[PDB]
């Protein structure tokens, strides 16, 4: 759960109607993934946002689209075959995991 | 399309904007409306209260 | 692909936003007028009993 993983910035900030999501896998499927982390569904905004993490796999895109568009964005996702990756924005308890790790490293001492 | 990604970003302000201060609004709105015609209406009900009390 | 076509592609769903986020603010507008006739025909209709049993 990729919390302290994430990029923090390259979520849409106070995302009202815009929200970044992330279904996508494998490398194998990725030969038109330029064309694909801008417009994979029809309405993707993609200047403000990157990949989290990169994978000899696969490249994990925070790609940008509507409150309703989440499932347009995941239709086309899985025309392409992506596989679930998403992180729902749970940052708050991104810096408590990062505690309760933290916790968890000091009390095997 | 960086251009588009920002403009319309401020699209999203717009919408919530205008929404937004259209409610804040509507209590301003709604408290003036109550403040002239009520109070008009009672002044009519006085008047009518002297005709009244003319006729008495 | 085009930024031109990115433009137009974003702007169809801001123009759902926008233009979902604008009706529901000229409803409110709607309340402004007619529920603020409803709150006279409330609250006014009270004063008016007032007066009745005043007379």
């Amino acid at each position: 759960s990729l919390a302290e993983i994430v990029k923090k910035d390259d979520f849409v900030l106070d995302s009202e109607y815009l929200v970044t999501l992330l279904v996508v896998v494998p490398k194998l499927n990725h030969n038109d993934w330029i064309k694909q982390y801008e417009t994979l569904a029809e309405m993707v905004v993609p200047r403000s946002s990157n990949v989290l993490s990169e994978d000899q796999d696969s490249y994990l895109c925070n790609v940008t689209l509507f409150k309703k568009a989440v499932d347009d964005f995941r239709h086309k996702a899985r025309e392409n075959k992506f596989i679930v990756r998403d992180f729902q924005y749970n940052e708050e308890e991104m810096r408590a995991d990062k505690e309760e790790m933290n916790r968890l490293s000091t009390d095997k001492k | 399309q960086s251009q588009g990604i920002q403009q319309l970003l401020q699209a999203e302000k717009r919408a919530a904007e205008k929404v937004a201060d259209a409610r804040k609004r509507k209590a301003r709105r709604l408290k003036q409306a109550k403040e002239e015609a009520q109070m008009e209406v009672e002044q009519y009900r006085r008047e009518r209260e002297q005709e009244f009390q003319s006729k008495q | 692909l085009s930024d031109a076509d990115v433009q137009k592609q974003i702007k169809h769903m801001m123009a759902f936003i926008e233009q979902e986020a604008n009706e529901k603010a000229e409803e409110i507008d709607a309340k402004a007028e007619e529920e603020f006739n409803i709150e006279k025909g409330r609250l006014v209709q009270t004063q008016r009993l007032k007066i009745m049993e005043y007379y």
